[PDB]
């Protein structure tokens, strides 16, 4: 047995990190930028 | 519950969304992967 791939999982940081909760989110629009690297990360890992 | 039924509780879900995107024509599309259509359209 040879392995080729594994799953393509992709997260949704603002979804992940606050639970749908407004005022999480509040907090979170100050990060983001740290959101948008880790969305972009798991792009090119699974476009790889 | 105190009317006499037993009630699931499952936690809050959502409907997942993709983009998909052609830059040279400029064009776009949404995929809710894994969504029945039947489901999107009514809500």
């Amino acid at each position: 047995y040879i392995e080729t791939s594994i799953q393509k999982v992709t997260v949704d940081c603002k979804q992940y990190v606050c639970n749908g909760f407004t005022r999480c989110e509040k907090l979170l629009v100050e990060y983001g930028q740290f959101c948008s690297k880790i969305n972009q990360a798991l792009h090119g890992a699974n476009l790889r | 519950s105190d009317d006499g039924n037993y009630y699931c509780v499952r936690p809050c879900v959502s409907v997942p969304v993709s983009v998909i995107y052609d830059k040279s024509t400029n064009l776009h599309a949404t995929l809710f992967g894994s969504v029945a259509c039947e489901h999107v359209t009514t809500m």
